[PDB]
């Protein structure tokens, strides 16, 4: 079913701002667009393994979409 | 003394060097109204200091080839949004 | 100030990169010869890069309420945090 | 590649003087694609 | 350390790759795919940060 | 304590008391180096003691690479015969130690850092240009460089009296700002 | 001309180390930059196929010399 | 044909940070796209402020939203003091 | 040039009549500035295919991921969806007071 726990955000975020007055429902919509985001980055992979005309999801792909996105240094 | 604090109350005081008009109506197409000219001087003297550091990397990229703009200065100035 | 801060800033002070390592990269990256002093700048910023990182990791670490030694959920997510803050490129 | 000297950087900013392995490695891998980027920028001007 | 849920997420992942093409993967690389994500929600959270200082307007100041 | 300093380099320099055709030098002698446009002296190497001079057309004469003084006073009669060999009327005059360089290890790490705050008269420190500290001593007047490792560079003595009282001299400061 | 390597110990005067025990490659890249910060007043106390020196035919090897000069 | 007035007045006001600068010669089409930078710049500020204050119930802009909105968009604040000094004794309006 | 004949044969297939000719050259200048985007593109998916021709399932994923990019769109499905949501919802109270309208 769901791919992700609330105990993980609700540790990062009472992790970052503890001492905040938040809404909860606005947090299961953040995870709900999250996992639209998750998806997006699937569809993005497999794009991007489709690219090189294999079959196994490499360390490339993911780092051009992060290009795309972030630009990350792993 | 916390002086920037200190530059926001001394605000009152300067006297931009872009027109103050003009900075308003594009603000105005940007939807900005302020009565208080003070936000206006700050956004003026930043505008101005976002073109002296985009023309300072111009000018240190300007020594490498009296002093020239160029497309080669121009390619880290587009390091923003370029 | 006490004796582990000693032992820690001088740890600080003289970690530093092996220069076959850096230019072996470098070289097989580029594939010409580089001059040692890219060597040096590359060790420098790589230096820099490390040090926000393992910053960011404590940071995480202390905040997560859990204490050093840095996990790999604690390195990786200081580097992703020192990226989603547009911090490094 | 690094797994002796830099854990010797890791202690220096702040963490345990024997962290884990794992991070070591992890860390490599952050320092040699690091260099990897930074060096096809540095080409690309 | 597994932060989203490795083992369905991951055979979804499977799932839409076999539909598409892609047999298989790696396993620390879709942990990465995860990781992304999961800092994907801080930049929210720094959004959420940004707004908890919309929250500390000193209109009273 | 048990650390002896153990010498790297002993610098002389001699008077060999008459003009000397560098060319007929560099043509006549082998393992002989000579590019006036670049360098006005002729460089020499000799195998025992493994030692390296520089030549003037004056006669004063330069000497490199002994690890003692009677290697260095050998060394340079050696080149000095180099020189009477060819034909010249060399001399041996006004010999004298000019400089030198030992090296030692403490066997532990060494706070520069903390050195060059609290010594602020007498080092510099800049970990960017050079990881090395630069300990400037008066008495004696020794120039210092000391490393993580424990690796301590003496240099500018001399005799090797001053070497060894600079050494002296600055360990119980290392032993001040250890590493333990 | 810039003699740093001469007080270290076996230098030709170009500035090229040589050494019967071997030191760190730090000391000789930084030595290179030691020429500025100080050790100059010691220096001014102090003073490739087509690159070789020529010679006469007859050259003799003086470099294994075993006789003694008069002091 | 009544707005490249302003237009033409920025361009001088590029020209005056030139002047302070020291420009001697410049390609003319790097000042014009410079000046459209800033009035797209100008119109990002503006835009950012808006959507900061309309999460407020009233519409008001006060100082310390501006600052937020430049350290939002990355300026560095303190250096506006130093650059006033630099600029508005050396440059006349 | 040729690229003002060439915008003068787009705009007669636009049918409409009265342009300004720097509207014309910005079009121009801007749309041979995301051709060169598109070609920056094509040299990422060569390099990581790691070969030096750009292939025609270069430019296929190059245009899928630009139209993903600016090419957006609201959806029929999700329309209709959106349109089952908020008209299966028939509440409309009154009440005497209507002069307040913020809630915010």
């Amino acid at each position: 079913n769901q791919v992700l726990t609330k105990k993980k955000l609700q540790d990062l975020v009472r992790e970052v701002d503890p001492n905040e007055q938040l809404d909860e429902d606005v947090e299961e919509m953040l995870l709900q667009i999250a996992d639209d985001f998750i998806e997006s980055v699937v569809t993005a992979a497999c794009q991007l393994a489709r690219h090189r005309k294999s079959s196994t999801l490499e360390v490339k792909d993911v780092q051009l979409h992060l290009e795309r996105q972030w630009n990350m240094w792993i | 003394s916390t002086p920037l604090v200190d530059f926001l109350m001394q605000l009152e005081d300067y006297t931009p060097t872009i027109p103050d008009a003009v900075t308003g109506y594009y603000l105005n197409r940007a939807g900005f109204e302020a009565s208080d000219p003070r936000i206006i001087r700050l956004i003026s003297l930043a505008a101005q200091k976002f073109i002296s550091d985009i023309a300072n990397d111009a000018l240190q990229h300007c020594k490498m080839k009296k002093y020239t703009l160029t497309m080669e200065d121009l390619t880290p100035a587009l390091s923003e949004y370029g | 100030f006490s004796e582990e801060q000693l032992n820690r800033y001088e740890m600080y002070r003289r970690s530093a990169f092996p220069k076959a390592a850096i230019k072996r990269l470098i070289q097989s990256i580029t594939g010409t010869s580089v001059s040692q002093n890219v060597v040096i700048a590359m060790s420098g910023i790589s230096k820099v890069f490390v040090g926000e990182v393992v910053e960011e990791a404590l940071d995480v670490c202390e905040k997560w309420g859990e204490m050093p030694p840095l996990q790999p959920k604690h390195m990786r997510e200081a580097v992703r945090r020192l990226k989603s803050k547009g911090q490094i490129p | 590649l690094f797994s002796k000297e830099l854990r010797c950087m890791m202690y220096g900013f702040g963490d345990d003087q024997n962290p884990y392995t794992e991070s070591v490695d992890i860390l490599e891998d952050l320092v040699i694609e690091f260099i990897t980027e930074m060096t096809h920028k540095a080409m690309s001007i | 350390e597994t932060f989203l849920l490795q083992a369905p997420l991951q055979r979804r992942i499977l799932e839409i790759g076999k539909k598409h093409g892609i047999t298989e993967l790696h396993p620390d690389v879709v942990s990465y795919v995860s990781h992304a994500t999961q800092q994907r929600l801080q930049n929210l959270v720094e959004k959420i940060s940004e707004t908890a200082q919309q929250k500390n307007f000193s209109y009273k100041d | 304590s048990g650390i002896v300093p153990q010498l790297q380099n002993i610098v002389s320099t001699v008077n060999l008391g008459c003009k000397l055709d560098l060319k007929t030098i560099a043509l006549r002698a082998r393992n002989a180096e000579y590019n006036p446009k670049r360098f006005a002296a002729v460089i020499m190497r000799i195998r025992e003691p493994r030692t390296t001079a520089l030549i003037f057309s004056s006669g004063k004469m330069v000497c490199t690479g002994a690890k003692s003084e009677e290697q260095s006073r050998l060394a340079a009669r050696k080149y000095a015969r180099v020189v009477q060999k060819l034909g010249f009327p060399a001399k041996f005059l006004d010999f004298k130690i000019q400089n030198m360089v030992g090296s030692c290890d403490v066997k532990f790490p060494i706070r520069l850092e903390g050195l060059v705050l609290t010594h602020q008269q007498f080092s510099s420190y800049e970990p960017e240009l050079f990881p090395g500290l630069i300990y400037r001593m008066i008495k004696p007047r020794i120039v210092l460089l000391i490393f993580v490792s424990g690796k301590v560079v003496l240099t500018g003595a001399k005799v090797r009296a001053e070497i060894y009282e600079a050494f002296e001299n600055i360990y119980p400061i290392l032993k001040g700002f250890r590493k333990t | 001309f810039s003699l740093a390597g001469f007080l270290f110990g076996n230098i030709n005067g170009a500035g090229q180390l040589e050494g019967e025990s071997v030191l760190d490659d730090e000391c000789k890249k930084h030595l290179a930059g030691l020429g500025a910060l100080g050790l100059g007043s010691l220096i001014t106390e102090l003073t490739n196929d087509e690159g070789w020196v020529r010679s006469t035919e007859d050259a003799v090897d003086y470099s294994d010399i075993n006789e003694v000069a008069e002091d | 044909m009544c707005e490249s007035y302003s237009r033409s007045l920025l361009r001088v006001s590029v020209a005056q940070i030139c002047q302070a600068l020291g420009w001697d010669s410049v390609q003319l089409s790097a000042c014009h796209l410079l000046t459209d930078v800033l009035q797209r710049y100008l119109q990002q500020l503006g835009r950012g402020c808006h959507r900061y204050s309309e999460l407020y119930g009233r519409t008001d802009p006060i100082l310390d939203d501006v600052g937020e909105a430049f350290q939002l968009m990355g300026v560095s604040l303190h250096e506006l003091e130093d650059y006033i000094h630099n600029i508005e004794p050396v440059t006349f309006p | 040039p040729k690229d003002a004949q060439m915008m003068a044969q787009i705009l007669k297939d636009m049918g409409i009549t009265e342009y300004e000719p720097r509207v014309i050259n910005q079009m121009l200048e801007f749309a041979f500035r995301y051709v060169t985007t598109i070609l920056d593109d094509a040299k990422i998916y060569s390099s990581h295919a790691k070969k030096a021709t750009v292939d025609a399932d270069d430019v296929r994923l190059a245009i899928q991921c630009r139209a993903d990019q600016s090419f957006t769109s609201p959806p029929p499905r999700d329309f209709l969806l959106d349109i089952a949501r908020q008209r299966n919802q028939t509440p409309l109270p009154l009440i005497k007071p209507x002069x307040x309208x913020x809630x915010x």
